[PDB]
């Protein structure tokens, strides 16, 4: 049930996989990964009376660091999805908060920095999350984005790499190193 | 000094990278420096690599070997200009500049290099300096890109007609001059110039996307959708695409067809506020009016200054039961709009509908005064009117 | 800035010295793991055989690997009193410089910041990197006005170079620079 | 009895611009029971050894 | 890594244990997207060399 | 002065104080393009096509010592430049160092481009038929004068250098072509002969004949060697369960619309809350007063390695006075140096401090670490971070 129910949710099908997770929920289950789930679930299917207090269960049932930073994570998804980027803006910090060692949570929240203005906060939490995780791509595409906006061809060619290396059939670091490539000559 | 003289060059020239630079310690060693191509190649070739430390350190000992030579100032301010020092690499090319004064590459290096470093005066000078000396394409697309920076199109689009007049090849200024054309009302020769890009390269995925955006502008959306079936399978993850697809399928009332691929880049893109707009609207065509608040007020929090955000953020809310909330949301689209009149006609239906009859005029002449081809905006013109 | 200097290449010829043990006992260490996964291999089949002296073969890298991994503890030891004798050195230098020019004493605590940063070398970060940036960066901020060497030699990295030239340089362009009539600042 | 007015056109991208990207929101993947009874035994030693 | 027992070292792409895009799916290395019903069979991918397995 | 033979040291201080001029000339070459018809007077010829370094095939005239063009269109290096020096046709084979070969024509005519290759080419002849290339996505390609791929061949390595003999018919004898690991691979283009391992590199591969026989084979090794050896979209769709919810929203979109605000004004104040909390606790290790601290803990074992990458975090202004102090359980972990100063952070500069922790419980016993980063003449730390110590694995 757990995995049709992610593969459903990730193949843009978030309603099969809120029914698949609410028959977890029908059967007795009471965790702080399936109310997160349900959270997920809920919001992206377009269900928004129950999104909000699945979330609350999960921070309530969170016996951990880690599961209380993904549950804060989740919420400042579900911001930004909203709009108000300062509650999402929380709502990574708070991630951080709680696990330091949370890249999603500094790439998002570098994202928000620098959709903001301030470049070198930016830079500095890219750096971390890359750091932290270098299997992610996220990260290293960003950076390489930024250093190519601001110069530094050096360094947006390091970084493009690695997001080559991490996420091999992506498209916009294909221009990228096209690009550059091409200034580099 | 260099007896082998290809051998280091073999390896190079097929990227083998090992014997070639093996080589060269073993070359140099021999030689004991003072080759003049050894370091050549660890320089240049280097600057191929992602290194571009090594290549600034090699091209300084060339520097240092020839002080009086153009050619290599140029690659040390070059080598800076790679790295984010533009300042250091104008001051380079000064230099460069005062050994020889009949070059376009130090004049258009200077002009990019003033871009970045936001001063457009100098910039703009040297960049027709670099014209007069040599016209390349490079020069004229970063003048167009100073005087759209700037200021307006009207300075950019002589720029670019003069630079296309010239080896109309290519891609890029073709499309950018036909973009700079939809900017303003011109919709033909922007068609004009993007077919003739689409000439050249049919999968132009660029170009297709403006083709398709002005395609859905005047109707005939099943056009559009094959102008994206082109690039569908290129760019398969790209929230502008799926947006463009989107408003396809819900011009051609595939509501559903449509939410869906408007979510589906909406999830890959959430901060960007055309789509949350997109949304928005099409959940307030669904009548769900739960929905449609939520994607528009998100639309609102990443683009606040616009009128028609809080116009539909107004209409939803008139069916949430919140009248109050729509009130003020409609006083600040008719404050924050300018040349839209369905803001001031769906206030003043707002209006006749709480029983005032006394502001739905005043809305009335206000959208009277605004202005004219939509079909259902012109019944309730006259129907308020009559009807007040 | 003579007889400051043999200290600062005394400590980073020990540096160097102890990178080459390290990157020779990363060999001993391969050779040692290569050779008792082929004894593991031979222990795990049931078949007698030969052992072919790779145990003799063992017992020299095992031996190779005890002489390397003493000869990085007293390497160890050896920089560490280096990096002592330095610290001192460097502190009388600063004091030397703050009397030789009327220096306040904000000046002499940027100073004590960017020369004095840490008390025990690590393998990622060592005293040359250090200061070296920390010199860089007073000198590209303060006491410099062209762009071009600002951005020629007056960059800042925090990997072990290969020589301390720069790191020399660097000191006593500061002196000259303070000599003139510079003055140092933050912002 | 009058219906507010939508406008049908909804807003075109005209040109991809180099967006940063956001991470992707986290589905916290579910235990086995096993693992529960391993992480439960794993602690209550470490809460024995706390109150003895 | 220390233990070596598959008979294949490079055996055809299909027959060793040794979807959606990482543009949608989170992931957790180079490739392996995360998966739900974490077990305690789980290895989710390999390190190459003690070193990288203990950084 | 300084040619080969001289002294290396001594005479290197007069080059400055001397500075005696210099002559130019044209750059140094590779390979050139010629004329054939009048050439047993060699004084008569028309066109010289030569291709530098540079990518610059300038074309000198005799009949009026003039440069008529010059072929930058490339302008990346070629390997060899001309197919075998010409084509019949004349469509001359330029191949450009990125993964492209040209069929830029002699005396410098419009270009059609073959991009079609895997990666860069390696060795170029031809047999004015075919363009026989190298690669390096272990393969060969055979295309013809207009760019259609005639035949490909599979390799097991890069290519070094090939070439193909003579033409009885039209050009069917065997291919020369060594490897990348010391190894020659020879073939009738479908079927196979030989693998074999003589040359280190090589130059080139031509013939050997000698007293009129068919064939007779050459190769020139780089060690020094002259071997002979002869051996309609992804449109998604919707179940019943999306009309249903749909429907739901229709039917009930108020109460929807006002719990969400709700949950939202409720997960606002939250937020809040917590946010607040953590900065009267000062646990966020991101946080004028720009830095930014994350602690990687490494190693199993009872010693573990604790790494604290710092970061100064702004435009250009350094941290002059900080220090940092660590929290722990003196029972479980033996700290050395458990507050150290942090040197002058430099803004852009990852700066890892590191540690030595060490378990001193016989126990598994994993208990948390706290760190504070805090200035000198405060008390309230600056920033903080927590690790949670693995277990022990001791002995």
């Amino acid at each position: 049930i757990a995995c049709i129910g992610s593969n459903h949710f990730y193949t843009d099908q978030p309603e099969v996989a809120l029914r698949f997770y609410r028959r977890l929920l029908q059967m007795g289950v009471y965790n702080c990964q399936l109310f997160n789930n349900l959270g997920l679930c809920c919001f992206y299917a377009q269900q928004y009376d129950m999104t909000l207090t699945s979330f609350e269960r999960a921070l309530s049932l969170a016996e951990n660091e880690e599961e209380v930073a993904d549950v804060w994570y989740n919420l400042g998804h579900v911001a930004v999805g909203t709009g108000d980027t300062n509650l999402a803006h929380q709502c990574f910090r708070l991630a951080l908060v709680s696990n330091n060692q949370h890249a999603e949570a500094y790439n998002n929240l570098a994202v928000l920095e620098m959709r903001r203005g301030h470049v070198e906060q930016a830079k500095a939490l890219l750096q971390t999350a890359s750091s932290l995780a270098p299997h992610m791509y996220e990260p290293h595409f960003n950076f390489a984005t930024i250093s190519d906006k601001i110069g530094d061809l050096q360094r947006s060619y390091a970084a493009a790499k690695k997001s080559e290396a991490a996420f091999p059939d992506h498209v916009d670091t294909q221009h990228l190193i096209k690009q550059l490539e091409q200034h580099f000559a | 000094l260099e007896k082998q003289n290809w051998l280091i060059h073999l390896y190079y020239i097929q990227k083998d990278y090992e014997a070639c630079k093996a080589v060269i310690k073993e070359q140099l060693q021999e030689t004991h420096g003072l080759c003049e191509y050894a370091i050549y190649v660890q320089a240049l070739i280097f600057r191929l690599e992602g290194n571009i430390q090594e290549s600034l350190r090699l091209f300084q000992m060339c520097a240092f070997l020839s002080p009086q030579c153009a050619d290599n100032l140029k690659q040390v301010a070059r080598s800076l200009f790679l790295l984010g020092k533009h300042k250091a690499a104008i001051e380079v090319y000064n230099e460069a500049a005062k050994l020889n004064q009949k070059d376009w590459e130090i004049c258009h290096n200077l002009g990019v290099c003033y871009i970045y470093l936001k001063q457009f005066d100098k910039a703009q000078d040297q960049l027709h300096n670099a014209l007069h000396l040599n016209r390349h394409d490079l020069t004229y697309i970063m003048l167009g890109k100073i005087f759209l920076l700037k200021g307006d199109l009207d300075k950019a689009i002589e720029i670019y007609k003069k630079a296309v007049e010239f080896s109309p090849e290519n891609t890029e200024l073709l499309t950018t001059l036909g973009l700079l054309y939809l900017q303003l009302g011109i919709y033909q020769k922007a068609f004009e110039h993007l077919g003739n890009t689409l000439t050249y390269d049919p999968t132009n995925y660029k170009a297709i996307l403006a083709a398709g955006s002005m395609m859905q502008t005047h109707g005939d959306f099943d056009v559009a959708l094959t102008k994206y079936k082109v690039v569908a399978c290129a760019v398969i993850e790209s929230p502008p695409l799926w947006n463009n697809i989107g408003m396809c399928f819900f011009g051609k009332k595939k509501y559903v067809a449509a939410i869906s691929c408007l979510k589906r880049a909406n999830y890959l893109a959430p901060l960007d506020w055309k789509i949350l707009y997109n949304l928005g609207l099409v959940h307030l065509t669904m009548q769900q009016y739960a929905s449609a608040f939520h994607f528009l007020s998100a639309a609102i929090n990443f683009q606040p200054k616009m009128g028609e955000l809080y116009m539909l953020l107004a209409v939803a809310l008139t069916n949430l039961e919140d009248s109050e909330n729509a009130k003020r949301a409609y006083e600040e689209a008719v404050r924050l709009d300018k040349c839209n009149p369905l803001v001031n006609l769906n206030y003043a239906v707002l209006l006749y509908n709480q029983g005032e009859k006394r502001d739905a005029l005043a809305q009335y002449q206000e959208m009277e005064k605004k202005v004219s081809s939509s079909l259902e905006f012109d019944p309730e013109m006259v129907e308020v009117a009559q009807k007040l | 800035l003579e007889e400051y200097f043999e200290l600062i290449d005394h400590h980073f010829e020990l540096r160097i010295n102890g990178e080459k043990l390290e990157e020779l006992l990363s060999e001993r260490a391969v050779q040692f793991r290569a050779i008792q996964r082929r004894l593991l291999t031979r222990f795990k089949d049931k078949t007698p055989a030969p052992l072919q002296h790779l145990d003799t073969l063992l017992d020299g890298t095992y031996k190779q690997v005890i002489a390397l991994a003493d000869a990085v503890e007293e390497n160890q030891d050896n920089l560490f009193q280096s990096f002592t004798r330095l610290k001192s050195a460097t502190h009388l230098v600063i004091l030397l410089i703050g009397l030789w020019q009327k220096l306040s004493a904000d000046q002499i605590a940027i100073l004590e910041a960017a020369f004095l940063p840490l008390q025990q070398d690590t393998q990622e970060l060592g005293w040359e990197e250090t200061v070296d940036a920390a010199l860089s960066h007073l000198l590209k901020t303060c006491l410099s006005k062209s762009s071009k060497e600002q951005a020629l030699n007056l960059n800042s990295q925090l990997g072990i170079p290969k020589d301390t030239s720069q790191l020399k340089k660097h000191i006593t362009l500061f002196c000259d620079r303070l000599a003139k009539g510079g003055r140092l600042c933050l912002s | 009895m009058f219906r507010e007015v939508l406008p049908k056109q909804g807003q075109l991208y005209v040109e991809d611009i180099t967006t940063m990207v956001l991470c992707k929101p986290k589905l916290l993947p579910l235990k086995s029971l096993t693992l529960e009874k391993l992480e439960k035994m794993q602690q209550a030693a470490q809460d024995t050894i706390h109150q003895q | 890594i220390l233990d070596e027992n598959a008979i294949a070292q490079v055996p055809r792409p299909g027959t060793s244990l040794k979807g959606p895009s990482p543009a949608v799916r989170p992931v957790t290395q180079a490739g392996r997207p995360i998966t739900g019903f974490l077990r305690p069979s789980t290895q989710s991918g390999r390190p190459g060399t003690i070193e990288q397995a203990i950084k | 002065l300084r040619f080969l033979p001289l002294e290396l040291s001594e005479m290197e201080a007069f080059v400055n104080q001397h500075k005696s001029k210099s002559i130019r000339r044209q750059t140094v070459i590779t390979t050139m393009t010629t004329l054939k018809k009048n050439l047993a007077d060699e004084d008569a010829v028309s066109c010289l096509v030569l291709g530098t370094e540079n990518k610059e095939l300038l074309v000198l005239d005799p009949e009026a010592f003039t440069i008529l063009a010059k072929m930058s269109l490339p302008s990346v290096p070629a390997f060899l430049e001309a197919s075998g020096q010409f084509d019949v046709e004349f469509r001359l084979a330029a191949a450009c160092r990125n993964g492209s070969i040209y069929i830029l024509r002699r005396d410098s005519k419009r270009p059609k481009y073959c991009i079609e290759l895997g990666a860069q080419p390696v060795g170029l002849v031809g047999v004015h038929k075919v363009l026989v290339v190298g690669s390096n996505q272990d393969s060969l390609h055979g295309f013809t004068y207009k760019g259609k791929r005639l035949w490909t061949v599979q390799m097991p390595a890069a290519i070094l250098a090939m070439n193909l003999l003579e033409q009885h018919s039209r050009g069917l004898q065997a291919v020369m072509a060594a490897l990348a690991n010391e190894e020659v691979r020879i073939y009738h283009d479908k079927v196979l002969l030989n693998v074999i391992r003589t040359p280190e590199a090589v130059t080139s591969l031509c013939f050997g004949r000698y007293g009129r026989e068919d064939n007779t084979l050459i190769m020139t090794t780089l060690g020094g060697g002259l071997i002979i050896k002869i051996l309609k979209l992804n449109v998604p769709r919707k179940t019943r369960l999306y009309v249903d919810q749909t429907l739901r929203e229709r039917e009930a979109g108020t109460a929807m619309h006002r719990t969400f605000q709700a949950d939202l004004y409720l997960l606002r104040l939250r937020a809040a809350r917590a946010y607040v909390q953590a900065l009267e606790s000062s646990l966020s290790p991101v946080s004028r007063e720009p830095l930014k601290l994350h602690a990687v803990v490494q190693g199993l074992g009872p010693t573990f390695k604790l790494t604290l990458h710092l970061q100064n975090t702004s435009t250009a202004r350094p941290i002059l006075g900080l220090v940092v102090c660590f929290l722990y359980n003196e029972v479980l972990y033996a700290l050395p140096r458990a507050f150290f100063k942090v040197p002058l952070l430099v803004p852009g500069l990852n700066y890892p401090l590191e540690t030595f922790v060490k378990s001193l419980s016989d126990k598994g016993i994993s208990d948390i670490i706290k760190v504070l980063v805090l200035r000198e003449g405060q008390s309230t730390p600056l920033l903080s971070a927590h690790i949670n110590m693995p277990m022990s694995e001791g002995l």
